């Protein structure tokens, strides 16, 4: 059982990172840039 | 928390993943391979008893 | 000793150490543009095919080097500074880093005039409109007076996000880390 | 990539390159060679330049050639296709019998396997030696090191093993001889494809060698060790075999480590050696574990420079082995042969909960007895054996018998000698010292022991004398 | 089904907080070495990363670079990388979450069965405990082998060195201290209960995988943990591994609690510095080890110390394995730790083969402590032992009159005496029957090489027999005058029936 | 002056000031530790940078930590309110008891008395002990030194002379550890209480300890024998007196001086020493002198690498000191304790004009006959002790009482023996010399002169040994 679990485990790990490298490719630049660009402005706010 | 993209990219492949699961899904001719190597390995490892229920006895008094 | 001057930043080596007794000779007596203009032009003018030709021989004698380099120097009416620089740089026999030397004095004159170097990485290009607000936002990190010196390349490599560098500071906002770490942690 | 070369010294080759950088253990190709030259990667020296080492002969190299990366480290040919072919460090056939035909490729610079993996059983693997057998009882699954200065049996004893063991043997086998001679190379070929060990019109070999013999450059016998390791590691892991791996000489891994390290600007240790000698020992050593995918019986022949087992490789060697077997040259010189010494070597296995109680107890009263002779032997050499109390004779004389008796003709030799080749089963071996310890023969003359198999033939020898 | 459920569970919490951190590129990576550039903050000997989450140590502060030492392989990093600090000092877990567990150097999890429940971390730099804090030594240490319980006691807080050459016994004995604490450690009084750390310092992952299932058949790991920085691991883990274990720990001894703990070997974090020493190109010393090779061993044994009942009590015995060449005790790193430890357990080649196994060489083998730190029967007992053969090793060098002859043949008895097995230490009391029956001249009738037939039968009898005068023996600790007269009449009645 | 940590490889900081520099020796304090963290100037490496040794762990340094100039060296307190304290090398109390509270602060660098300050008279330091006072006997105000391996006594003997000469001495003391063990500090720490040469309660204490053991980064090792030393030349000089003082070993000093030499840019000396060993003990040893001011008893243990007594540390150290007892492993083997050497020990004041003609003919006796007993031995190995002139069976007979005569028990070495400590009054020592020399003891066994005090102790040994025969 042991074996079994870890195995799918691992199958189950790869098969993930898999789909979500081809999912990035997706198309999300400009939300992504604004959430960052507010990411920064928080940033700048608590840095000083 | 639902603003992380990839974290809910992440929960939704395996979700996916976990309704899919009727088979191992892109198992692939070396899922079967290594199961069975490794079930073989343990099978030596452990024996070769009756595998299914209790073997039986029958000792020697002195 | 004389109490020289140190430079903004520290600039370490053999054309660190020439750049920094440039930089607290021409500090003193304030002629820190014009010297750093006449380290330019000396740039150019000693990248010659024929004078590099004739400088990077080490069977010409330092006498000949310094000859014409002297006479290099005062057909180009330079500042006694650059003059004694480029002097004490031929006796030396260290011509062949002199442009280490501009290189280290640039970036040395870059952070007296209040710059902090920048980058971005992202997957792809940015419009403009973004790389505005990105501007702005940076200036926010910055303190003040200190302009800033964006470079934007593109890296591919990473899924996405962006990545930003502002001097030693560092965020990481780029879709293949956060991969990297969800991998790992459920890995565990 | 592309890079350009821009210093050259030795096997250690600089390159620089403007766009990226490869890796390190990253392996390049020098383009405009007539052969292939493999240069890997080593270190980033900043600047946008790789030292590296170079894989065959740097003659003719020109500061400024081109050389293109490969973006993946040395990649060898693994599978079934490798058997009774001959590689070189670069996986290159080098038997003119064709390209070995594989659809499996594998980087000889993997990583060590994990703690989770290691298995922790222990058998006891019969040699048919007697020294060996008795004393340092090798084992299944485990390390073995027959360490020895130059001429004393290293490689006579490593040939009688494969023979023995190899012989006995339905698994696969790898010989990787790293830094040995090339001729040596050539015999053990034909004897192999004499003995049917090596079919070159049949899909049924055996073995697998690979050669870095001595006359290649340091940076080829540094990492040919490696490629041995990873065709074994196939078999281990994928196959899901068990495997023999024979290495000779092991030693010549680490010393060719020692020539490129001078140049790639490190500060030597102790004796001229690379700073990194017990780490690349480790890395290299640890890869050639019994898992719980498999299993490697690896035995390494390990040079002892200067007959100095105080030498830093020798004495780092040994905490990476379960069975030692150090090879003495005044043994040697004593004629015995093989020339074990008794007391230097030890094993893991030699515990009363694996080999026994009768094997234990015998191996035990030996060892007694050769180490009271050795006490006794400083003052013997002066005094004579005359100024000796009775138990002290007895004790000389058994240790003499015993000393005698460990010597074994094997078939490797019987060309050297004229003998014949004699296997001593493990019965026969533990009750002949127990014969000899308890003085039941104790009549005989010591030289009645010189060169037989079991015991029995000591007796018919003796009565030979008499004649 | 609830195998993917779990996996959820790990990323449903994750690390969203990316923060601003101070960074530098790689100027030049090989060897194992780094050297960044940039930095500017990082203290001296803090833990940086890498990114591809590789850890590192910013051990050189140069004005133009950070030398940098990295945990683990160094593939992995290029040229033109980044380093983030962590800015935090190298600091590993502590607590009891980590009893049974295999660690690596920096307190990972080895051996699969999840992670570590640490909630407290211990920089493993830290200063040795003051003058005032400690106590002179004076519980004893049970070690099981007859010979060191006897001859060379160990007290709790002491710092014993096992020093031999290879294939000896020292590892054994080290494995014997450790299975014996079981009685201690499953009974009731906390007193008693000794807490045992093995940190395997180059030693390759096969011995330390035997070593662990060893510990676990004699159900050891209970108690016991194991921070392995095997062969295969970068120098700059065997570094650190003895001082990783060693927080492991001072977290015991600091918190009232009494700890073990066993490197193995020192011999060889020292050639781990060595190789970190030169591959950060510091100036070689004497064989090439640097000028701080002494300082690196007595920081660090200086840790084991015996806390007073103000600072809780607790305490932490070591026992330092040394590995000689040919026996060339004279040597730098063997010396040198012989000059910092308390008492030494001598085992020699010349012993082992001789058939006197653990090897114990009882005539060069000290101990400081002494008379302290030992039972009152064990002392009672051992002292006549002692001179005993004190006597017997002038003359033994051949082998007439009654005196000398009986004096001969009682050093013998004594001698086979001392023998032992592996992994079968014996209670306190056990030794004391079994030392006692052999100083009192009963074995002096028998031959010589029946006596180990003696002391296992004459075991197995009292063990069952007569547990009440055992158990009498252990709650009073002493041979009373009535527990001597038992004793006496045991004795008396098994040499004859036997 | 302000300057600003530029470097930290080690030990050694490298400190860069913009102001004027501070010149070599000068203590520098790190700003930014939560401890004191103290530096000391060692060397010029011009522009403006100044590397220095760290009196205390480097760890949690940061490039650009400002860095404050004193202006002095280490300034330690000095005066009675030091007196059973404890202290670090830079003069901070480690025994969790408050602030010195003195009025003088001496800096622990200075030079040597000069050459028109030394005292030339010599008068036996009656110790207690048979092979020192018969052999190698002391002298009040002479340098002692006690060479010996690892695990020879050195310790033992040294707690020896604290429990007889400063528990009977109206002067003052000073016990300097220099990287030892710091189990055995708290000992001695607890056994002076017991004793009570250190009282908590009074100001009446006899002793001040300076402890910089073996936990202390190189640069607190090479220092803390100077602060003891300083401690001590206060008492000398300003309180105008005897003092003792014992360091524990003077081989550490010698030895983390090399573990930062490599750093400090200097190539190695003839066995990974620094090039500077025989100028950096002497000038140490040579404030380590009985001025016309004062008077310091220095007794020192000096560890042997190995027991090489030619190693190049021992070998420098040996030059200066008046007296010697070279403890040897190999008597040690014996049992017999104290190991000394009887023929490796030696003591300037060992003449007949100074001692007296029957004090020294007993030792040359003494000697003579141990090195005859030597010759015999190697003779002995091959014949055997039935086939010598009945002539030198009476020398072994000699050699061996006297060899076991010279055993002794210490009153701090009961734990061990379980025997009871004596003290051997001088007349004794030689009497019992002459006596055994004399042969009025040929018919006594060897063992009843084993580890016994006067010969009279001997002789009741002997009759106890007969009549439980
Ligand atoms: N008391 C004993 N009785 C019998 N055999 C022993 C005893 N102690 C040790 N041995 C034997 O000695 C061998 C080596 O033991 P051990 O590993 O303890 O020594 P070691 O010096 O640690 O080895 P290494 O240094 O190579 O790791 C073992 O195979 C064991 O069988
Ligand atoms: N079984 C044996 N019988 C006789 N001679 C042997 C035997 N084994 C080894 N030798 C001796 O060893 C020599 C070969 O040494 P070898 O092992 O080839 O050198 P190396 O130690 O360099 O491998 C032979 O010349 C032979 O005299
Ligand atoms: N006077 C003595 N009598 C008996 N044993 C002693 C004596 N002095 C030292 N020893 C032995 O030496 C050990 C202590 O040695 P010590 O002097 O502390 O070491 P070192 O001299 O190397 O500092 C003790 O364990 C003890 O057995
Ligand atoms: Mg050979
Ligand atoms: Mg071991
Ligand atoms: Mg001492």
């Amino acid at each position: 059982q042991n074996m079994m679990r870890q195995k799918e485990q691992e199958h189950m790990i790869n098969w993930v990172e898999k789909r979500v490298v081809q999912s990035i490719s997706a198309q999300q630049e400009k939300e992504t840039i604004a959430k960052c660009i507010a990411d920064l402005k928080l940033l700048s706010k608590k840095a000083q | 928390d639902p603003v992380q993209k990839l974290f809910v990219d992440k929960i939704r492949e395996y979700r996916t993943k976990r309704q899919t699961s009727g088979g191992p899904v892109d198992a692939g001719p070396e899922y079967q391979q290594d199961l069975d190597r490794e079930l073989f390995k343990l099978k030596q490892m452990y024996g070769k008893a009756d595998m299914n229920t209790f073997p039986n006895f029958t000792f020697e008094d002195p | 000793f004389a109490k020289l001057v140190r430079p903004p930043v520290q600039i370490y080596g053999i054309e660190g150490r020439y750049a920094t007794a440039l930089y607290s000779a021409a500090s003193k007596q304030n002629k820190l543009e014009q010297v750093e203009k006449e380290l330019l032009r000396v740039g150019q003018i000693l990248k010659e095919p024929k004078m590099a030709a004739s400088l990077l021989n080490p069977y010409v004698k330092r006498s000949v080097k310094v000859k014409s380099l002297s006479d290099m120097t005062a057909k180009e009416k330079f500042s006694p500074l650059t003059s004694n620089l480029i002097n004490l740089l031929a006796e030396n026999g260290r011509l062949t880093n002199t442009p280490a030397v501009i290189s280290a004095f640039s970036t040395m004159m870059s952070v007296h005039r209040g710059e902090v170097p920048c980058t971005v990485t992202t997957a792809s290009a940015l419009d403009e409109a973004t790389l505005t607000e990105l501007k702005t936002v940076l200036k926010s990190f910055l303190s003040k007076g200190q302009v800033l010196k964006l470079e934007v390349k593109i890296d591919p490599s990473i899924m996405g996000g962006m990545i930003v560098r502002i001097g030693e500071k560092y965020v990481d906002m780029s879709a293949k880390t956060k991969i990297q770490k969800l991998s790992r942690a459920m890995r565990e | 990539t592309t890079g350009r070369i821009v210093a050259v010294i030795g096997a250690v080759v600089d390159v620089q390159f403007d766009e990226g950088l490869p890796p390190i253990l990253n392996a390049l190709e020098v383009q405009g060679r007539e052969t292939r030259l493999v240069l890997e990667v080593a270190q980033h020296l900043g600047e946008s330049t790789v030292r590296t080492i170079a894989m065959d002969g740097t003659e003719g190299l020109v500061r400024g050639q081109k050389v293109l990366d490969s973006g993946a480290p040395i990649r060898i040919p693994v599978g079934p296709e490798t058997l009774g072919r001959i590689m070189n460090v670069i996986g290159e056939p080098i038997d003119e019998r064709g390209p070995i035909k594989t659809k499996q490729f594998a980087a000889i610079h993997a990583e060590a396997p994990e703690f989770v993996e290691m298995s922790v059983e222990q058998e006891i693997l019969v040699t048919g030696i007697k020294v060996v057998d008795l004393l340092a009882p090798y084992a299944k699954g485990g390390k073995i090191g027959l360490f020895g200065g130059a001429g004393v049996g290293k490689t006579v004893l490593i040939m009688e093993l494969i023979n023995n063991v190899a012989k006995a043997h339905g698994g696969y086998s790898v010989f990787a001889g790293v830094g040995e001679r090339t001729r040596e190379g050539n015999d053990l070929y034909h004897e192999m494809i004499e003995s049917g060990v090596i079919n070159l019109k049949d899909a049924t070999s055996k073995v697998a060698l690979v050669y870095g013999q001595m006359n290649e450059p340091p940076g080829a016998r540094a990492r040919v060790a490696l490629t041995g390791l990873t065709v074994a590691e196939y078999f281990r892991d994928q196959e899901g075999q068990d495997v023999l791996l024979f290495i000779d000489n092991i030693f010549r891994f680490t010393q060719a480590g020692s020539e490129v390290s001078a140049l790639l600007g490190r500060i030597p240790s102790a004796v001229g050696y690379q700073p990194t000698l017990a780490t690349d020992m480790g890395t290299m050593q640890e890869r050639i574990t019994t898992t719980k995918k498999g299993s490697i019986t690896s035995v390494q022949a390990i040079y002892v420079p200067a007959d100095d087992l105080t030498d830093p490789a020798p004495a780092t060697t040994f905490a990476h082995l379960d069975a030692t077997t150090v090879l003495s040259r005044a043994i040697a010189e004593l004629g015995i042969y093989p020339a074990v010494d008794p007391l230097d070597s030890t094993s893991r296995i030699m515990d009363p909960n694996i080999v026994g109680s009768e094997h234990y107890d015998v191996a035990r009263g030996v060892q007694k007895i050769l180490q009271d002779y050795k006490s006794l032997q400083d003052i013997i050499a002066i005094l004579g054996m005359d100024e000796l109390s009775e138990e002290d004779k007895l004790t000389v004389s058994r240790a003499r018998k015993i000393q005698r008796f460990l010597s074994q003709p094997f078939q490797v030799a019987e060309v050297f000698t004229g003998h014949l080749g004699k296997l001593v089963p493990l019965k026969e071996t533990i009750k002949g010292f127990q014969q000899i310890l308890a003085g039941e023969y104790d009549h005989l003359p010591e030289q009645a022991f010189y060169m037989v198999g079991p015991i029995e033939e000591a007796v018919a020898k003796a009565d030979k004398l008499a004649e | 089904a609830e195998v993917s459920s779990i996996l959820e569970e790990r990323i449903l919490g994750a690390d969203t907080s990316v923060d601003l951190e101070e960074t530098g590129r790689v100027l030049s990576i090989g060897d194992g070495i780094a050297r960044v550039h940039g930095l500017r903050n990082v203290q001296a000997e803090e833990m940086v990363e890498f990114s591809s989450g590789l850890k590192g140590m910013s051990l050189n502060l140069e004005p133009d670079n950070v030398g940098v030492v990295v945990f683990g392989n160094d593939k992995l990093i290029k040229e033109g990388d980044i380093v983030k600090r962590t800015g935090a000092i190298v600091d590993v877990p502590v607590g009891e979450e980590l009893l049974g567990r295999v660690v690596d150097a920096l307190g990972n999890a080895i051996d699969g069965k999840g992670p570590i429940g640490s909630k407290a971390r211990r920089r493993v730099g830290l200063k040795a405990p003051g003058i005032i804090p400690r106590i002179s030594v004076r519980e004893p240490m049970q070690t099981g082998i007859k010979a060191v319980d006897s001859l060379v006691p160990i007290g709790r807080g002491q710092r014993e060195l096992i020093i031999g050459d290879r294939q000896t016994g020292k590892t054994s004995i080290a494995i014997d201290t450790i299975i014996n604490q079981k009685r201690f450690n499953d009974g009731t009084d906390e007193k008693k209960k000794l807490y045992c750390i093995y940190v395997a310092i180059g030693q390759k992952r096969s011995t330390v995988a035997q070593l662990v299932k060893r510990l676990t058949d004699a159900d050891a790991m209970k108690y016991t943990i194991v921070v392995s920085a095997t062969a295969s691991d970068a120098a700059p883990l065997q570094y650190l591994a003895p001082y990783s274990g060693c927080s492991m720990g001072e977290y015991f001894r600091d918190n009232g609690k009494h700890a073990l703990i066993i490197y193995d070997d020192l011999s060889k974090q020292a050639v781990a510095y060595r190789q970190m020493s030169l591959l950060l190109r510091r100036p070689p010393g004497r064989e090439a080890y640097p000028g701080d090779v002494f300082y690196l061993h007595s920081r660090l044994l200086e840790r084991a110390a015996k806390m007073n009942d103000a600072f809780g009590g607790g305490s932490l015995t070591a026992l330092p394995v040394i590995e000689t060449q040919a026996g060339d005790v004279s040597a730098y790193i063997p010396t040198n730790v012989i000059s910092i430890t308390d008492g030494q357990i001598f085992l020699e080649t010349e012993l082992f083969y001789k058939g006197i196994r653990p090897a114990i060489n009882v005539g060069l083998s000290v101990s400081r402590v002494g008379s302290a730190a030992q039972t009152r029967a064990m002392k009672q007992v051992a002292g006549t032992m002692k001179l005993e053969l004190a006597q017997y090793r002038e003359v033994a060098a051949f082998a007439l009159d009654a005196a000398t002859q009986q004096l001969l043949s009682r050093g013998v008895r004594l001698t086979e005496l001392l023998k032992q097995g592996q992994y079968s230490p014996m209670a306190i009391e056990e030794q004391v029957a079994v030392i006692y029956a052999g100083v009192r001249g009963y074995l002096d009738k028998l031959e010589p090489s029946k006596i180990t037939k003696f002391e296992n039968a004459f075991l197995s009898h009292v063990i069952s027999q007569h547990q009440a005068l055992l158990s009498k023996i252990r709650t009073d600790g002493k041979i009373s005058e009535e527990s001597d007269a038992k004793l006496k009449e045991i004795v008396t009645n098994f040499l004859a029936g036997f």
